[PDB]
């Protein structure tokens, strides 16, 4: 039918326009994202420089656990939220199977949505309105505050995010987060001086905030890129469908002209 | 199924009751059930008085089970009644034609066998000018007015038919 094809064509045309605009704005944001990422990357890795140079093995004995997942509040980026989701839920399954209770923070409305009916019973808190604005340090300070005011002093923890590799690839990484107890117990920390419960406590809290900030920056970037390429794919596929439906539209309109002409001719021939 | 006849019913109620100008209703090829319901709803609403005639609406009905010529000329019959009430009465008449596409399609059905080559879609070669000779009698002259409320059937919601 000619009018059906006309309507479907107009729909796919405005959809392709929408996806092209989204690709444009997503690339525009990704510009500033990867501009800000590099100094923040130097920063957030200089923070972990100690837990690297000290080789904190981690608690092999402790029971509870805290699991953070970094995402945004906007879908339509790709397999970002799905990747974080699958890794988080697999990891929770294997930790509860091993006799270790775990409770989970979700930064981003998307991860909370996609994992809430899955593991609501094992869930601490969630945060929203992350992803619209370029994440800053204030984000990390707030998330760390409500991670500490939670009263849930975790044995250990792991943050899960999408390490930005570059414009096309991202890797679901899991960074470790230690507690005061074993960072104090770690014999490697006997080379550092002037340390006791108080200063290690302050340092652990501030490093929690730092690693959350660096992870947010690693995830904001590595989402605008995924969104840009996904919208590129969407616009390309929409234009392919537009071309094929346009072929079918021309075919149908030629057939319509032929059919009406044959009607008129057969009607004239009966006189 | 969009609500044309119920719309013309609302219009009949409000306008024809709030008017003093001898309305006319021309039923051009519409359902007999709806025509009977409209008649009986006009009677009980006082617009038609069977006793001591004070009625203010004249009804003309050429319905669906009639041949195409009848459904093509019943709109002209309604026209003629309203034209009397304007020409030789000075009144400002209302003319509810429902439905006029039935008039057009009855024209199509007469042209079918009237021995004439068909135009586009299937209508007559004489569609535009015959519907025009009909629709130009509906006008406001210096003698009176005929405001016409016409319900029009659009086949398959096309609007380009
Ligand atoms: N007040 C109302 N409440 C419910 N349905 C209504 C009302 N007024 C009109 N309708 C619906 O409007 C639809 C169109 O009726 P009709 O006037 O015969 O359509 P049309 O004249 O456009 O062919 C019907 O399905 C009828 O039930
Ligand atoms: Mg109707």
């Amino acid at each position: 039918t000619l009018k059906d094809i006309t309507r479907r064509l107009k729909s796919i045309k405005n959809i392709q326009k929408i996806t092209k605009s989204m690709k444009m704005v997503a690339a525009a944001k990704y510009a500033r994202a990867e501009r800000e990422l590099k100094p923040a990357r130097i920063y957030g890795l200089g923070s972990l420089a100690l837990y690297e140079k000290a080789d904190i093995k981690g608690p092999e004995d402790k029971k509870k656990h805290l699991l953070i997942g970094v995402s945004s509040d906007r879908g339509l980026c790709g397999a970002i939220h799905s990747s974080i989701a699958k890794q988080m839920k697999s990891e929770v399954a294997t930790l509860t199977a091993a006799g270790k209770e775990v409770m989970l923070v979700g930064i981003g409305d998307k991860i909370r949505g996609i994992l809430y009916r899955t593991h609501s019973d094992q869930f601490l808190v969630a945060f929203k309105e992350v992803g619209r604005k370029p994440p800053t340090f204030g984000d990390a300070s707030v998330i760390a505050l409500e991670l500490l005011n939670s009263g849930y002093e975790f044995d250990e923890g792991s943050i899960i995010f999408n390490k930005f590799r570059s414009v096309i690839s991202y890797k679901t990484e899991e960074k470790p987060i230690f507690s005061l107890n074993t960072v104090a117990s770690a014999d490697s920390m006997s080379i550092y001086d002037d340390i006791d419960a108080d200063v290690l406590q302050n340092y652990q809290e501030y490093n929690l905030a730092n690693i959350i900030y660096y992870s947010l920056k690693e995830s904001t970037t590595s989402e605008q890129s995924a969104r840009m390429t996904a919208m590129d794919n969407a616009s390309k596929n929409a234009s392919e469908m537009i071309d094929k439906l346009t072929l079918t539209f021309n075919r149908t309109r030629q057939a319509v002209i032929t059919k009406e002409l044959i009607e008129i001719i057969s009607g004239a021939a009966a006189l | 199924g969009v609500g044309k006849t119920v719309l013309i019913m609302e219009l009949i109620n409000n306008v024809a009751k709030a008017h003093g100008g001898y309305s006319v209703f021309a039923g051009v090829g519409e359902r007999t059930r709806e025509g009977n319901d409209l008649y009986h709803e006009m009677i009980e609403s006082g617009v038609i008085n069977l006793k001591d005639a004070t009625s203010k609406v004249a009804l003309v009905y050429g319905q669906m089970n009639e041949p195409p010529g009848a459904r093509a000329r019943v709109a002209l019959t309604g026209l003629t009644v309203a034209e009397y009430f304007r020409d030789q009465e000075g009144q400002d008449v209302l003319l509810f034609i429902d439905n006029i596409f039935r008039f057009t399609q009855a024209g199509s059905e007469v042209s079918a066998l009237l021995g004439r080559i068909p135009s586009a879609v299937g209508y007559q070669p004489t569609l535009a000018t015959d519907m025009g000779t009909m629709q130009e009698r509906i006008t406001t002259t210096k003698k009176g007015s005929i405001t016409s409320v016409q319900a029009i059937y659009v086949p398959a919601d096309d609007l380009t038919d």
